[PDB]
């Protein structure tokens, strides 16, 4: 089965450089041109590169033209996307995709999971973890507030996730160059506060893990 | 410098009805490919060439159009289709469509409100964040305001949207109002209400500062 | 120039109704194009005339069933009723027996010879219709491919000229 | 084959015009007690299409009585057909109409009735035609009718008006 | 019209008292043939019913 | 005109169901150059045969007809249809004939499966009169003046058997065309679609 | 040596999937006597053709080749492959040719089903030069010195259709052998497996 | 050699008559030897005929040097099946001598 | 200049004892004839008169000693052969200018 | 293909000295080019051979 | 064997032109003069159709 694995990447300050690698499997690699494609946070997509079957020819769109490098070793069935002189408009999700052929045109088939390039220069920041508690009816709504973390991946897990079914994860908005999300758990009155309700905040980038038990006031 | 448009940006449809979306071009284009992206998943093989199909797809989908005009067409809507649909051209400078959100339609549902005063430990941090949750509601579009001491303030408000739930087909909206400490202590009653096509009169939830 | 070229292809499904046109194609306008090396010959010539020969192919799995109809109509169907297409040169793709047809037409057109830069109107429109709808079993592939071929015959040319560029 | 056609299988023809004569005649009995083999056949490869149809016993179908033979195109189309008609409200004005095979053109402006039905049977046409016209009503009225070839300077179709053409430029046309 | 060669579906083999009837069939593959290698291994009358 | 007249064209297309019953009457054909029931929707236009387009210009006609029937089965469907011709007028009521009493009249048998996808069939000219009128212009029903020399019926000669995994029913087209035709007495009649 | 050289042998075996896409490039063949990608595991040994074993002793060769392709379908699978030859060097990049732009070059069509399980195919000798070197000894890539007179590609001409209850994909073997071969300039080179 | 693939099955087998052994002779080339190709599609049967090939004057049973004809059979294209079809199929083999000659009667076999 | 020469062309030398180049444009058309359009005023697609333009390039510069005229006029004669025509009419042809 | 083509041109002056090369040209590399309709023939062919004639 | 366009080894025919005897001029005469070149193939033969040029 086609398997595409993107590697490398993270937060990089403007002017820094990076190289990315896609691992391929399950198909003869040399026989298929390969490409990288960017995904902006807006769920908008853009086409950054392609390299042909052998070393062959390389194709660039205008915007990144000259700033990026694409390369191949078919011996390992692995790619290299070499970037340099990055700037902030480059932060996005990047994917590798095998380019194949139809009657008149080119078409993408399998896409890997992709890694995340972030061009910006604050420091790696842990989030502040605050409980959410009421000051009324048979069912209880609670929450945890994750505020002020720059590195974007975080994890909210309620009581080790047993309650996830009533847990609506709210996406993170950015302001003050630090990210703000929210996660709420809904519980009947019999469980809370009769039993322990604690969200697990996990911010792998700063490797910070904060447990805040939610008790009423 | 050759660009596509997709006429509906967002469209909701109920199970058992016909669906239409249209990628249009800034010039003439021979063929257009379509891609499908589901939450947290890389987009996938969907419809290539013009009306040809990918293997995995069910057979109730169609497409047509020519020249500058092209349209993707769904015979009978079913729940498993909710995604974004991107178009493409291979003409010259490779380019994608802005996406069209396909959404399931359901009977409406009025919001379940929860407002939480800030955490004490946040106050000892010298600031406050007033938080209001609208959970399990439909439709998604809604208008909310923050009432404080009878007045209304639009600053410092943050709003988060989830994707439609997989089961109840609702939304859950985040609203957070973050002051400084004193500006928090400058007031008494904190109030969030919301205008929803379902409930005529707003749904108001509030609390007193001098309380507790 | 005399050789074959893959031209156009489309898949054929069940949901097509009676006489739902699967294929409306043009012979000429598609050949002239960047994608071929036969392109070379024409692109330097103003006037050409020729005969046409067509291949059409499908591969119904014998458990499927249905039939298709290939008609070579100069000009257009216009208001000519569907029913009679068999009048034109034609063959009948039939899941049962023939998987292939071959049609051959010589030149028919109202002027001396065709002209590429400013075609009056397409010489040979190639129409294809759903003659008997595709009905399928359960689990069988509900689709099947269709392909088309062409080549010129007695191709004659006139009028070399750069102006194509 | 100078034209380069390669093939294993036979190459043949289809739809040869005027295979038979309209009138019924002898240009014996037909078929029986021998074999009705052509009954079952496949309709694709024109070879098997070009077999003669045969089903039951037959008798040679006698003779037409009359010689006048109506299924030859000419003898048919000899009979004329309506074309177009119109009037005049005025003196010293001209009306023009095109003669156009356009099937898209829909009457009152276009070929009506039979002719419309007629010329869509076949792609190409060429040769002379026979125009007739017929007049009605007031007498001692004079007219001139000139024929203008395609594309040369001509005043609008389907219009009753006075022309700008030189009388010369008219009459010399015949 | 030169017809292409027809695969032979049905053919029959046999030997001694034995018989087969086969629908997969095809032609038989020989190599070489019976031989007499003139320097003889053992010059007795070859064995047979007569012999034994 | 012999050309248009001699080339088979589509006429009517009827379904044939596995649920069909033995001895049933599937479809009934008034036999004339003038019958076409087929039609299309968008674009708005109505089928008409080659043949039907010619004789609709003429007042009279006589000659053989050729019904070529073409079936589109699998290999693995099997069954037999039947063709039973019934001379008469066009308005005679045939609906009350059993399967038996039909076969008495001239008939033909056909097998669905095979390497044979087409049955040529030829109705020999049978009439009291040397011709037939084109009635359809003259509206009401005038006794004795007839067009179709008789109805044609397609019975279901066997049920339709087939394994479980393939399509359950078989459509069949009906081609149409003539030979030894003769006609005369031209006119202009737009023939509107015969329906039913 | 004509014997070993004239007898078809196995070369490479590729799968063909129902999920395959029209106009896709399934597999690519550098065309030489020297190509074998096949291999076995236990016992440890590596495929090599007849032919590949002979020319790997020689510095040069020229002559036709014979690709006999043999497919092992059911009767009830159906589809068409395609063979499109592309003269050139061995290193020319063909990966960017569509289905169309391929067919321009010489090509052959083939049908999966039938009573015909084998397609004989013969690549006429096409070269600038009267011969081709055996390069593989000399390691790095020296411009102009070529082995394979060009790549050969197998497209997927139609999808692969089939009822539900049978195997979903069809393997095809690629035989190999030559005729009118000529060679000279002997040497000893162990040819290690061409992989990809 | 005989088999009976049901036509819904698919695959192919290869029958090679190799004197001595395959030894290190590569698999790939077996077609060099006399052979036929069992193919689910078309042939269900093959027939191979070899005359005598061996390094000595004639074979000797009590003390065979090494087996004259090894008969090898391989999986040429694997068997892929539908669902519910028998996933197996039988294979059988036959033989007979030709121009059989004998020498050297003797009891010592007993 | 290049892309012109691809089409049929002729070369000529100014000096010589040869003061005249006969030249003959073989009839090249899609159609057996050409209309006289000029009467019908506006531009109707497809209806054509001139089977094509003819162009005179400057193949070399024009060299000459100092004391003689600096530039050379050339006349263009015109006439036809194997002509055929029909369908008379009266049209005063006003001067084509440019 | 057999027809003539204008290829290259240059003016020739006085200041050129003895054996000052006015023209270093290539036959082939210039013909193959977008600017001609003879371009068509080659661009679809890998191998060609031929004679040359020059004016 | 024959020339190859995509990857020419080396140019077949180089066409050289030299100043054989320098141009000496009068006074007022044009001090320059044009030069042109033509070519055509003969017995042109081809091989090896292929799209890969594109």
């Amino acid at each position: 089965e086609v398997k595409l694995v993107e590697s490398g990447g993270g937060s990089v300050k403007p002017g820094g450089s990076l190289k990315l690698s896609c691992a391929a499997s399950g198909f003869s690699f040399s026989t298929y041109g390969m490409s990288w494609v960017r995904q902006t946070p807006e769920k908008r997509l853009e086409w950054v590169a392609t390299i042909s079957g052998g070393g062959g020819y390389t194709y660039y769109p205008d915007s990144v033209k000259g700033r990026f490098t694409i390369s191949r070793d078919n011996a390992r069935n692995i790619l290299y996307l070499q970037m340099s002189s990055l700037r902030s408009g480059d932060t996005a999700m990047y994917y590798c995709a095998r380019r194949v052929t139809t009657v008149a045109e080119y078409y993408f088939d399998y896409w890997g999971q992709g890694t995340t390039l972030t061009v910006s220069s604050p420091k790696t920041t842990p989030p502040s973890v605050y409980p959410l508690a009421p000051a009324a009816a048979s069912m209880v709504t609670l929450g945890c507030l994750v505020k002020g973390y720059f590195p974007e991946p975080v994890t909210v897990t309620w009581n080790s996730g047993s309650l996830s079914s009533g847990v609506h994860t709210f996406p993170a908005v950015l302001q003050s160059d630090l990210y703000t999300l929210s996660s709420s758990v809904t519980v009947p009155s019999s469980t809370w506060p009769s039993e322990t309700v604690t969200c697990n905040v996990a911010h792998p980038a700063s490797s910070t893990k904060v447990d805040k038990k939610i008790v009423p006031r | 410098d050759i660009v596509l448009t997709q006429s509906p940006a967002i469209m909701s449809a109920s199970p058992g009805e016909k669906v239409t979306m249209t990628c249009s071009a800034s010039s003439s284009v021979s063929y257009i490919h379509w891609y499908q992206q589901k939450s947290g998943t890389s987009p996938k093989r969907w419809i290539y060439d013009t009306s040809r199909l990918a293997f995995g797809v069910p057979g109730r989908f169609s497409g047509s159009g020519s020249g500058t005009s092209y349209s993707l067409t769904i015979s009978s809507m079913e729940a498993e289709d909710a995604a974004t649909y991107y178009c493409q051209q291979w003409s010259s400078n490779y380019t994608f469509g802005g996406g069209t959100n396909l959404e399931i339609k359901r009977a409406d549902a009025a919001p379940t409100v929860s407002i939480f005063p800030p955490s004490s430990e946040q106050l000892t941090s010298g600031g406050a964040s007033v938080v209001c949750f609208l959970n399990n509601f439909y439709p998604k579009d809604i208008n909310v305001k923050w009432k404080i001491d009878g007045s209304e303030r639009q600053n410092g408000v943050l709003n988060s949207w989830t994707d439609q739930d997989s089961k109840d087909s609702t939304y859950s909206m985040s609203s957070t109002l973050t002051l400084t400490k004193d500006e928090y202590e400058r007031h008494n009653s904190y109030t969030c209400e919301a205008t929803h096509k379902t409930s005529t009169s707003p749904i108001v939830k509030s609390f007193n500062r001098n309380e507790c | 120039g005399e050789k074959f070229f893959l031209i156009h292809s489309a898949r054929w499904l069940t949901t097509h109704a009676l006489f739902h046109e699967v294929a409306k194609l043009d012979v000429v306008k598609l050949l002239y194009n960047e994608q071929f090396a036969v392109q070379g010959l024409l692109r330097y010539h103003t006037y050409a005339r020729f005969g046409i020969e067509i291949q059409v192919q499908i591969n119904p799995t014998p458990f499927q069933q249905g039939g298709l109809i290939c008609a070579m109509v100069p000009g257009d169907q216009s208001y000519g009723s569907i029913a009679s297409l068999t009048v034109y040169p034609h063959g009948l793709l039939n899941c049962n027996i023939n998987n292939v047809v071959r049609i051959k037409v010589p030149f028919i057109y109202t002027r001396g010879a065709y002209h590429f830069k400013d075609p009056q109107y397409p010489v040979w429109e190639l129409t294809i219709r759903v003659w008997s709808e595709l009905n399928i079993g359960t689990g069988t592939s509900a689709y099947t491919s269709l392909n088309v071929l062409a080549r010129f015959t007695d191709l004659e040319l006139h009028g070399l000229t750069p102006l194509s560029t | 084959d100078d034209s380069g056609g390669f093939s294993t299988t036979v190459s043949t023809e289809q739809n040869v015009p005027d295979p038979q004569v309209g009138i019924t005649t002898m240009r014996m009995d037909v078929s029986g007690v021998q074999a009705p083999v052509g009954a079952i056949t496949t309709i694709e490869d024109p070879v098997l299409a070009k077999k003669v149809p045969e089903t039951f016993p037959e008798l040679k179908p006698g003779e037409s009585r009359h010689t006048s033979d109506h299924m030859s195109i000419y003898k048919f189309m000899g009979r004329s057909h309506f074309l177009c008609t119109f009037t005049f409200n005025s003196n010293n004005k001209e009306y023009t109409f095109p003669i156009t095979l356009s099937s898209t053109s829909n009457p009152p402006h276009g070929l009506p009735s039979t002719l419309r039905w007629f010329f869509n049977l076949f792609q190409l046409y060429r040769g002379p035609l026979d125009l007739t016209i017929i007049i009605t009503g007031a007498t001692d009225v004079d007219g001139m009718a000139w024929f203008t070839p395609v594309g040369l300077a001509v005043d609008t179709p389907w219009v009753e008006k006075e022309s700008a053409l030189q009388i010369d430029y008219k009459t010399a046309l015949g | 019209e030169q017809m292409i060669q027809s695969v032979d579906r049905t053919a029959v083999t046999g030997a001694s008292y034995f018989t087969s009837v086969d629908q997969s069939s095809v032609h038989t593959a020989e190599v070489g043939s019976h031989q007499i290698e003139p320097l003889k291994t053992s010059v007795d009358k070859p064995g047979s019913k007569k012999t034994q | 005109f012999t050309t248009w007249t001699s080339i088979p064209t589509l006429a009517a297309q009827f379904p044939f169901n596995a649920s069909d019953s033995v001895g049933q009457q599937i479809k009934v054909i008034p036999v004339d150059p003038y019958f076409f029931q087929m039609t299309n929707t968008n674009p708005d236009q109505k089928c008409i045969t080659a043949l039907a387009s010619i004789c609709q210009m003429f007042c009279f006609w006589r000659g053989d007809l050729v019904f070529d029937f073409q079936v589109f089965p699998t290999k693995y469907h099997s069954g037999r249809l039947l063709f039973c011709f019934v001379p008469g007028n066009e308005l005679i009521d045939v609906t009350g004939i059993t399967l038996k009493q039909a076969t008495t009249a001239p008939c033909a048998v056909m097998d669905i499966a095979g390497v044979q996808s087409t049955l040529r069939f030829r109705v020999p000219w049978i009439s009291d009169t040397p011709y037939r009128v084109n009635r359809y212009t003259k509206e009401a029903h005038q006794k004795g003046e007839y067009t179709a020399i008789g109805k044609l019926i397609v019975y279901c000669y066997n049920r339709l058997t087939s394994p479980s995994n393939v399509a359950h029913h078989v459509r069949v087209n009906v081609y149409l065309s003539a030979i030894n035709l003769e006609c005369f007495a031209p006119l202009y009649h737009a023939m509107d679609v015969t329906t039913q």
